[PDB]
RNA sequence: CUUCACACAUGCUACAAUGGCCGGUACAAAGGGCUGCGAUGCCGCGAGGUUAAGCGAAUCCUUAAAAGCCGGUCUCAGUUCGGAUCGGGGUCUGCAACUCGACCCCGUGAAGUCGGAGUCGCUAGUAAUCGCAGAUCAGCAACGCUGCGGUGAAUACGUUCC
């Protein structure tokens, strides 16, 4: 059982509902999804992130990625249409739950110079976004046997329809801001 | 589809130098995972040029 | 391992991995292992969980590492730009600081010879 | 001088003219020719005209400007770029 | 008089394992010294500071020679090679050291992996290599100059050829 779903449910909600007059007992935010996606600049040349994305991504979260091809062609950057770009996958449920209890205990203090989530980052609506720069310190992930380095970013969903709502539910749930 | 494709997801234990210990289900290490630094003890998480003068002189 | 860089270069004796680290040399780590007690002759991989964190404390105790070091060194470098003087204007057009002839020399802070 | 043994280098003919001034006002351009007299805390709030060799270049000290020199701040020489 | 988009000339440093570091360890010459040589002793990792004896000198200081030898480590790596640059902190002389001095401590640790066509010096205690002393001078010369000493080689058949 999800040690920080059993908390959120025990006392997170009424947290909300203490901090927010709620009518009704569902209105109360709820994260819904987590979303970790690569993005690579390898499409182009050498086109190995099969082994590059998938293989850690797999292992980081959980479950296996989805592989997401160039939706257009950019000479600029050298992209055609058709060769995947990116992988993302998505975390949800008691899944979702294990992941981010795993990164908000160990992995997030642990990367370089951690000074803390900047609370600014949300998208307006009660969804928040971060992402690393290099292979994160997961200890899922040794060093030992990874290609060339690359980072990644988060997507966090939630029910919150307000950015205070949801820098609160990430406040109360265990995320680091300034 | 969960035949083949996902990775293992079996429980495991994390074990910190601090003390903070917790189970959860991670991927292929089944073991446990050693860790000399959690959330209850990194930091961020329990937090004059005329003075060089006048200590110089 | 790692305390704040890598610090393990493999199949090294320890007594210079330590100076891979920003703010410990030669001497630093002589000095570091003098007061700790461990021997400097001992390959890195020999090392154990135990030796790594008690010397983490030790370093934060008074040294200093990676990050804020470079931080301090960034800020005096600025300060000393914004602030104008002969160093400082030195600086801000790349020129050696320290009285250092600028004739034939100066090569490292400037380019190679640009031969216009 | 540069020595933990006789304090810093201040001239006193600079003195008994900043210390007659700084006690009531932070006195107006000043003109000083001796570019080696190291900055005591009590420049702070005052101007110093500062000679380079052709003219007197003002230097107002605001906080940091106590561990330098007069002439740190007056360009001796001027170079404008050859190209 | 010491600038700085550049080029030249003369020296030093390296690009390493004939090596780097740690500990121990033996053998010189020639010079300098009352605006000085500072024997010991103390403080400081350190350069340096303090009181102080002997020394117009074969009796005092300089004075420890380094190359040489032993034991461990490193294992060909931009490295336990390389010390240019930079930040911080001290010492010495000088009234005054940013311009505009030298040295000491910590950390950061660049090019450089033997150098194109071309070009320089060298036949014996020579080249090669490592240290010592003087002169200028308050400080600036263990990268210049002049002398000193240690270890210490290979080639010359021949004068056609520059
Ligand atoms: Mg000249
Ligand atoms: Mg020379
Ligand atoms: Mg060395
Ligand atoms: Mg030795
Ligand atoms: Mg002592
Ligand atoms: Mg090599
Ligand atoms: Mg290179
Ligand atoms: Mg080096
Ligand atoms: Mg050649
Ligand atoms: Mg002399
Ligand atoms: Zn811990």
């Amino acid at each position: 059982q999800p040690r920080l779903k059993e908390r959120y449910r025990s006392e997170i909600r009424d947290a909300l509902r203490k901090q927010f007059g709620y009518g009704n007992v569902m209105q109360i935010p709820t994260v819904t999804k987590v979303v970790v996606n690569m993005g690579v600049g390898e499409a182009a040349r050498d086109a190995k992130l099969i082994n590059g994305a998938v293989n850690d991504l797999a292992l980081i979260t959980g479950q296996k990625p989805e592989v997401r091809r160039a939706r257009k062609s950019i000479a600029q950057f050298k992209l055609r249409e058709g060769m995947p770009v990116g992988v993302r996958v998505t975390l949800r449920g008691d899944r979702m739950w294990e992941f981010l209890d795993r990164l908000t205990s160990i992995a997030l203090p642990r990367i370089r110079d951690f000074r803390g989530l900047s609370p600014k980052q949300f998208d307006g609506v009660g969804n928040y976004t971060f992402g690393l720069a290099e292979q994160a310190v997961f200890h899922e992930v040794d060093v030992d046997k990874i290609d060339r380095v690359r980072g990644m970013d988060i997507n966090v969903v939630t029910s919150a329809a307000t950015d205070d709502e949801g820098r609160a539910l990430l406040r109360a749930l265990g995320f680091p801001f300034k | 589809m969960k035949s083949d494709i996902h990775p293992a997801y079996e429980e495991t234990t994390v074990v910190c130098g601090c003390g903070n210990t917790f189970q959860t289900r991670s991927t292929k290490p089944g073991g446990r995972i050693v860790v000399e630094v959690c959330s209850q003890c990194h930091p961020f998480y329990t937090g004059g040029r005329v003075a060089r003068f006048e200590k110089r002189y | 391992a790692r305390l704040v860089g890598v610090d393990l270069p493999r199949d090294k004796r320890m007594e210079v991995a330590l100076t891979y680290i920003f703010g410990i040399g030669r001497t630093r780590s002589n000095e570091i292992l003098a007061a700790t007690g461990i021997d400097r002759d001992l390959r890195t991989r020999d090392l154990t969980e135990e030796q790594l964190i008690h010397l983490r404390d030790y370093i934060e105790a008074n040294l200093k590492v990676e990050g804020d070091l470079r931080r301090e060194v960034q800020a005096d470098i600025r300060r000393k730009i914004e602030i104008g003087c002969y160093q400082g204007l030195r600086h801000r057009r790349g020129m050696p600081v320290r009285g250092q002839r600028t004739k034939t020399n100066a090569r490292t802070r400037k380019g190679p010879k640009r031969t216009i | 001088p540069r020595s933990l043994k006789k304090g810093p280098f201040v001239d006193e003919h600079l003195l008994k003219k900043v210390d007659v001034q700084n006690e009531k006002n932070t006195k107006q351009v000043i003109k000083t020719w001796s570019r080696r007299s190291t900055i005591i805390p009590d420049f702070i709030g005052h101007t110093f005209a500062v000679h380079d060799g052709r003219k007197h270049v003002p230097v107002f000290v605001t906080e940091s400007m106590v561990g330098h020199k007069l002439g740190e701040f007056a360009p001796t020489r001027t170079f404008k770029g050859h190209i």
